[PDB]
């Protein structure tokens, strides 16, 4: 609803989305992303990768990286977030 | 304005790091930044291209220049 930022998540060969206020850090979007992937069966998980402008596939679990992630995505304010676990 | 920063990527043995550089970041910085992304303190920098093997980002004039070309960055272990 808010502007807040949808986690697409995908992990192994399906797909989870998580929504994650841009007013939180690493955590509470952790917290948040434990909330949704956990149903994966297999581990909270403590990490995650994020699809940058380049193709590629990247990683984020950081006061740094985390502010790169609100403001690469300022840059568009698409208001989500392409992840990726395993 | 606020707090200008350049959106660079890593790349470590087979995973990729993003990271945040201002107009004037040094290597050292760039390298400090990577670190904390990797699981070790002993890790190269190195600019990622169509080969994958470009320069390695040891001085300033690289790293910053990798954040101002927005170049590709592949880091591993030493």
């Amino acid at each position: 609803p808010l502007g807040s930022i949808l986690f697409r998540i995908s992990y192994n060969s399906e797909i989870f989305t998580l929504l994650v206020e841009k007013v939180w850090n690493f955590d509470d979007l952790i917290m948040a992303i434990n909330s949704k992937i956990s149903n994966t069966h297999i581990s909270p998980i403590t990490k995650i990768k994020y699809q940058d402008e380049d193709g590629d596939f990247v990683v984020l679990g950081s006061d740094e990286d985390w502010n790169v992630a609100k403001e690469m995505l300022a840059e568009n304010n698409e208001k989500f977030l392409n992840i990726r676990l395993y | 304005p606020h707090m200008k920063t350049t959106k660079i990527k890593f790349y470590y043995k087979d995973d990729i790091f993003a990271l945040m550089l201002k107009g004037d970041t040094t290597y050292k910085e760039l390298r400090s930044k990577i670190a904390p992304r990797i699981d070790t303190d002993n890790f190269k920098l190195q600019t990622k291209l169509f080969d994958g093997s470009g320069e390695e980002i040891k001085t300033d004039s690289q790293v910053s220049n990798i954040i101002q070309a927005k170049l590709k960055i592949s880091v591993h272990d030493i």
